[PDB]
RNA sequence: AGGGGAUCGAAGAUGAUCAGAUACCGUCGUAGUCUUAACCAUAAACUAUGCCGACUAGGGAUCGGGUGGUGUUUUUUUAAUGACCCACUCGGCACCUUACGAGAAAUCAAAGUCUUUGGGUUCUGGGGGGAGUAUGGUCGCAAGGCUGAAACUUAAAGGAAUU
C-alpha cells in the first residue's frame, strides 16, 4: 500500500501542465497504449497526466529497489536530452552512457566499453532501438519514456511522456530523479520542495 | 592464472557457487569456459569429423578446417559448438571452448513404470534445424540408444541409456543433425508435464545476495 | 463451410495458448463441446469457463489459465476396439503417466484411463495433454 | 516427481513466470527478474526483502510485459486504479 | 536451342509421316 | 526467382491493361508498365528569356509552357540513363 | 598529405589524459618532454607525435573535443551540472501563477485534482 | 462464305552492312490486323500460390455503402441536397514495419494454426532424357485439340545464396 501522499498536488500539476507533458502525437496511435483520453479536433491527442505521474513512481519504485546506486544507467542517443542524464549521473551516482552508445557494451566482454547493468532508462525507443535490442540478449529490465506514437516492444516499464519538447523531457527527467532521491531518503520530508530546478536539465540552443 | 573479468567468475573462484544447477535454474548470461570446467571436472570431448571449406578468390584456395565438437558427461550435462579454423589443432581447441560454453541440462525420466532411477525421456521431443528434424521417443528398458552413429554416441554421453530416434530429410548433412538434436534436447525442458504443476516461490538470484563479491 | 464444430472451436484455444491468451471467445456453442470441457475441467486442467445462452446457438467464453501446451481433435471419428486403446496412447501422447485420450461411449464422454477401467471401448473424440 | 523410496530425483526445478505460467529455459536469455522494495509506514524503503517478479522473454517479445506487470502489482495490492479489468 | 523449334520440328515430322501414311493407307 | 512484390509493374487485381507504344523505339508496352516522365520545360530554351523580351510584342507576360508525357520502354530507359539498376536495399524505395 | 596515421593518433591521446599541465602550448618545450616519459627510439618519429598532441592543445584551448578525458574535462562537467536557475523555475511563474490551458484540459483536472489553479483560454 | 480494305504488316520484291545475311537498319508490298454468320478450345490463359469455413502483431492511405458528431462549406447566411472533416463499421484491389509461426532460402498475415503430424473437398508429380513422342481411340473442313506409352540411355540434371 501507499500513504496516499503521492497524489498529484497543484504545484506538481502546475509544472506538468505548463511544460506541455499532456499533448500527444497526431492521429497515428499504437493500440498498445490505452492511456489516451480524447483529442484536440485539430489532430493533437491528449494523454492523462494522472496516469503518467502514477506510473512514474512505479518506475521510480523499481529504480531505487536496486541496492547499489551505481549499477543504474541511462541512454540518451538523441542530443536533445543530452545534459539531462549527467544530472542523474551527478546526484545519485550511476555512470553516464550519454552521447554515443558503443555497439557491444552489453554482450562483448573484451571491449573497453563493457558495462553490466541491471536496469536501463531510455528517452525515445525509436531513436535508440539499438540499446533495447542489444540489452534483450542479457535479460535486463529496461525503462522507456515512450510517446503514444512510439513502439512499446521489449520494455516492461514505459513512461508515457512528450518527446518533442524541451519543457517536457527536461521536466520528466527531473521528476524521475526527484522521488528516487526522496524514496532513498536523502530528502527526508516529502513535502519539502527540492532546491534543484528542471531548467538545469534543459539543453541550451547554443 | 585466471584473474576473472566477469561477475560469475568471481563467485565460483570465491567458492560461493558449488553446483551447476544454480546457473541453469536462474539462466544468468555466462560466456566464460573457466566456470564450466571448474564446476564439473569430469567432461569428455568428442569430434565427429572435419569438413574442409575454402574461400574462392582471385587466385587459388586457402582451405580451412571446420571442426564440430561435442563435450558432455554422461550424467545430464552436454554442450555443442561449431568453429572454423585454418589448422586442425586450433579448430578442435576452439570447438571445445564453445561447446563447453554451451552446456545444456537434459530432463531424465522414464518411458513410465516408476520403480527405479531415470533411464529415458518423459515426452517425445523434436527440433527442426535446417531441413532435418530428429525425434526422441521414450523406450522400454534394455532397448538401447537406436540412432545414427554420430547421434547415438551424442546421446550416449547425454546420460540417457535408451531412446527411439526418427529422422526426416537429408540426414547426410551431419552438422545439421546435431544442432537439430541440440535444440531438441534443450526443448525437452520446455514441455509442461503434469508433475511440475504446483506453484513455487520464485527464488532470489545468487548475484544479489552476493553483491559485494562482484566487480571492483 | 462449417464441418466439425468441435474442430473449429478447439483450434482457437490452441491458437489462444500459442499467443498466451488467458481468455478466448468460442462460438459453435454445442453440447458435444460442452461435455468436452466438463471432463476437461475435472482434472483441473483449465480454469472456469462460461457458456452464453440465447435464442440461437450461443457463445462460449473460457477463462483459461496458462498451463496447457497442445490440444487436438482427430477427425474421422474412428471406431476403436479395446485392443487399440493402448495403440493410440503410444503414437499420440507423450507417455502413459499423463495425457488423456478423450473418447465417448454409450455411457457418456470420459477419458481413456477410466475407460479401460470400464473395460468398454467407444468412440474416439480426441487427446488432451 | 517421485520414486518408491522417497528421494526426489532430478535437479533444478525451474521457476515459473509470474504473469503466464510457462517454463523458463536455461538457454532462454530473455527472462528478467524484477524485485520491488517494501514501504513501512514512514515511507523509507527497507532493504533485504523483496517481492519476486519472474517474467519470461516470451512476454517481453510482444511488448505486453508492461501490461502484465500491472495486474500482479494490482492483485498484490501494490497498485490502486491503473488497469481496469473491463476494457 | 529453344522450345518452339523442338515443337516445329516435331510437327513437321508428324506432317511428313501423315503424308506417308495417307500415301500407304 | 521472383524479383519484385508487384511482379511486373503494379498489375494486381486487374489481369490485363491496354498496351501503348514507346516514343523512342516504338515498343508495345503496357500502360502501367511504361514509365511516364513529365516534360514541363518552357517553350523557350534555357535562360535567354530577355533576348526574346527585347523583341517581344506587348510587355511580355506571355511565359508559355509546354507539357508532354514521355512513354519509355525498359531497354530505352536504361539507355537514356533515366532509371538505373538499384541495390537490393535501395530497390524498396519508391 | 599532412594527415597523420593511426599509431600517432592512438599514442597522442595517451599523454593528455594524465599529462594536461605538462603539455605546454609551446612546441619547443614539449617536443623533447615526450621523450622523457614516452620511450621513442626514433628522432624522426618523436617529432610528429609531439606535434600532434601540441596541435590538440591549440584546439582544446578553444574548446573540448570527442573522447579525450584528460582528468579535467570531468572537472568542468561536474561544474557545469549545477546551473540552478534562481527565479525562472517554470512553476508559480511564466504566467500569472495560473495555467493557460484548454477547455478539454479542465476534465483532466476535475477528474481527481480539481482543487488546483485553472484558466481555460 | 461475304462486307470492308485507310495505317501497320508472317510471305515476297528490294537497298545497304558483313568473307557470307534470304536477319537485326530503310522503301514498297500479299494474307492478316475492322465487321457480319459458322468453326478453331490453345499461352508466361502467372498472384507460376485450387475452392469453402474459423482464428492469429500492428499503422496509414485508397474504392463503394452506411451511421453519428448546431463539424466546415455550398444559396434565397439559414430550410435539405452536394463536396469534404472527424470517429466507427462492412465488403473490396491492396500497401508499410516486424516474425510468436512457416520455409532450403529468395520470402510469406499467408507460403501461419505440419512431427505438438487429422476442419471438408477436387486435380497433378515420383531422377533427368527419350517425349508430351509411338500407337490406339476421340472433336475438328484442315491446321490442330483431348487421352497417352514403351524400348533404350545416363549418375548426374534441377531449386535457393556466396567469393
Amino acid at each position: 500500500s501507499l500513504p496516499a501522499t503521492f497524489d498529484l498536488t497543484p504545484e506538481d500539476a502546475q509544472l506538468l501542465l505548463a511544460a506541455n507533458t499532456h499533448l500527444g502525437a497526431r492521429n497515428v496511435q499504437v493500440h498498445q497504449e490505452p492511456y489516451v483520453f480524447n483529442a484536440r479536433p485539430d489532430g493533437v491527442h491528449v494523454i492523462n497526466v494522472g496516469k503518467t505521474w502514477e506510473k512514474l513512481v512505479l518506475a521510480a519504485r523499481i529504480i531505487a529497489a536496486i541496492p547499489n546506486p551505481e549499477d543504474v544507467v541511462a541512454i540518451s542517443s538523441r542530443t536533445f536530452g543530452q545534459r539531462a542524464v549527467l544530472k542523474f549521473a551527478a546526484h545519485t551516482g550511476a555512470t553516464p552512457i550519454a552521447g554515443r552508445f558503443t555497439p557491444g557494451s552489453f554482450t562483448n566482454y573484451i571491449t573497453r566499453s563493457f558495462k553490466e547493468p541491471r536496469l536501463v532508462i531510455v528517452t525515445d525507443p525509436r531513436s535508440d532501438a539499438q540499446a533495447i535490442k542489444e540489452a534483450s540478449y542479457v535479460n535486463i529490465p529496461v525503462i522507456a519514456l515512450t510517446d503514444l506514437d512510439s513502439p512499446s516492444e521489449f520494455v516492461d516499464v514505459a513512461i508515457p511522456c512528450n518527446n518533442r519538447g524541451k519543457h517536457s523531457i527536461g521536466l520528466i527527467w527531473y521528476l524521475l530523479a526527484r522521488e528516487v532521491l526522496r524514496l532513498r531518503g536523502a530528502l527526508v520530508d516529502r513535502t519539502q520542495p527540492w532546491s534543484i530546478m528542471p531548467d538545469l536539465y534543459f539543453y541550451r540552443d547554443p | 592464472g585466471w584473474v576473472p573479468v566477469t561477475k560469475l567468475g568471481r563467485l565460483v573462484k570465491a567458492g560461493k557457487i558449488t553446483t551447476i544447477e544454480e546457473i541453469f535454474l536462474h539462466s544468468l548470461p555466462v560466456k566464460e569456459f573457466q566456470i564450466i570446467d571448474t564446476l564439473l571436472p569430469g567432461l569428455q570431448d568428442e569430434v565427429m569429423n572435419i569438413k574442409p571449406v575454402q574461400k574462392q578468390t582471385r587466385a587459388g584456395q586457402r582451405t580451412r578446417f571446420k571442426a564440430v565438437v561435442v563435450v558432455g558427461d554422461s550424467n545430464g550435462h552436454v554442450g555443442l559448438g561449431i568453429k572454423t579454423a585454418k589448422e586442425v589443432a586450433g579448430a578442435i581447441r576452439a570447438g571445445i571452448i564453445i561447446a563447453k560454453l554451451s552446456v545444456i541440462p537434459i530432463r531424465r525420466g522414464y518411458w513410465g513404470t516408476n520403480l527405479g532411477q531415470p533411464h529415458s525421456l518423459a515426452t517425445k521431443t523434436t527440433g527442426k534445424c535446417g531441413s532435418v528434424t530428429v525425434r526422441l521417443i521414450p523406450a522400454p528398458r534394455g532397448s538401447g540408444i537406436v540412432a545414427s552413429p554420430a547421434v547415438k554416441k551424442l546421446l550416449q554421453l547425454a546420460g540417457v541409456e535408451d531412446v527411439y530416434t526418427q529422422s526426416n530429410g537429408k540426414t547426410r548433412t551431419l552438422e545439421n543433425t546435431l544442432k537439430a538434436a541440440f535444440v531438441a534436447i534443450g526443448n525437452t525442458y520446455g514441455f509442461l508435464t503434469p508433475n511440475l504443476w504446483a506453484e513455487q516461490p520464485l527464488p532470489v538470484s545468487p548475484l544479489d545476495i552476493y553483491s559485494d563479491e562482484a566487480s571492483a | 463451410t462449417r464441418s466439425s464444430v468441435l474442430a473449429d472451436a478447439l483450434n482457437a484455444i490452441n491458437n489462444a495458448e500459442k499467443t498466451g491468451k488467458r481468455q478466448v471467445l468460442i462460438r459453435p456453442s454445442s453440447k458435444v463441446i460442452i461435455k468436452f470441457l466438463q471432463v476437461m475441467q475435472k482434472h483441473g486442467y483449465i480454469g472456469e469457463f462460461e457458456y452464453i445462452d440465447d435464442h440461437r446457438s450461443g457463445k462460449i467464453v473460457v477463462q483459461l489459465n496458462g498451463r496447457l501446451n497442445k490440444c487436438g481433435v482427430i477427425s474421422p471419428r474412428f471406431n476403436v476396439k479395446i485392443g487399440d486403446i493402448e495403440k493410440w496412447t503410444a503414437n499420440l501422447l507423450p507417455a502413459r503417466q499423463f495425457g488423456y485420450v478423450i473418447l465417448t461411449t454409450s455411457a457418456g464422454i470420459m477419458d481413456h484411463e477410466e475407460a479401460r477401467r470400464k473395460h468398454v471401448s467407444g468412440k474416439i473424440l480426441g487427446f488432451v495433454y | 516427481m517421485e520414486n518408491d523410496k522417497g528421494q526426489l530425483v532430478e535437479l533444478y526445478v525451474p521457476r515459473k513466470c509470474s504473469a503466464t505460467n510457462r517454463i523458463i529455459k536455461a538457454d532462454d536469455h530473455a527472462s528478467v527478474q524484477i524485485n520491488v522494495a517494501k514501504v513501512d509506514e514512514e515511507g523509507r524503503a527497507i532493504p533485504g526483502e523483496y517481492v519476486t517478479y519472474a517474467l519470461s522473454g516470451y512476454v517481453r517479445s510482444r511488448g505486453e510485459s508492461d501490461d502484465s506487470l500491472n495486474r500482479l502489482a494490482q492483485n498484490d495490492g501494490l497498485l490502486k486504479n491503473v488497469w481496469s479489468y473491463s476494457r | 536451342m529453344r522450345a518452339k523449334w523442338r515443337k516445329k520440328r516435331t510437327r513437321r515430322l508428324k506432317r511428313k509421316r501423315r503424308k506417308v501414311r495417307a500415301r500407304s493407307k | 526467382p521472383k524479383k519484385r512484390a508487384s511482379n511486373g509493374r503494379n498489375k494486381k487485381g486487374r489481369g490485363h491493361v491496354k498496351p501503348v507504344r514507346c516514343v523512342n523505339c516504338s515498343k508495345s508496352i503496357p500502360k502501367d508498365k511504361a514509365i511516364k516522365r513529365m516534360a514541363i520545360r518552357n517553350i523557350v530554351e534555357a535562360a535567354a528569356v530577355r533576348d526574346l523580351s527585347e523583341a517581344s510584342v506587348y510587355p511580355e507576360y506571355a511565359l508559355p509552357k509546354t507539357y508532354n508525357k514521355l512513354h519509355y520502354c525498359v531497354s530505352c530507359a536504361i539507355h537514356a540513363r533515366i532509371v538505373r539498376v538499384r541495390s537490393r536495399e535501395d530497390r524498396k524505395n519508391r | 598529405g599532412r594527415v597523420r596515421t593511426k599509431t600517432v593518433k592512438r599514442a597522442s591521446k595517451a599523454l593528455i589524459e594524465r599529462y594536461y599541465p605538462k603539455l605546454t602550448l609551446d612546441f619547443q618545450t614539449n617536443k623533447r618532454l615526450c621523450d622523457e616519459i614516452a620511450t621513442i627510439q626514433s628522432k624522426r618519429l618523436r617529432n610528429k607525435i609531439a606535434g600532434y598532441t601540441t596541435h590538440l592543445m591549440k584546439r582544446i584551448q578553444k574548446g573540448p573535443v570527442r573522447g579525450i578525458s584528460f582528468k579535467l574535462q570531468e572537472e568542468e562537467r561536474e561544474r557545469k551540472d549545477q546551473y540552478v536557475p534562481e527565479v525562472s523555475a517554470l512553476d508559480l511563474s511564466r504566467s500569472n501563477g495560473v495555467l493557460n490551458v484548454d477547455n478539454q484540459t479542465s476534465d483532466l483536472v476535475k477528474s481527481l485534482g480539481l482543487k488546483l489553479p485553472l484558466s481555460v483560454i
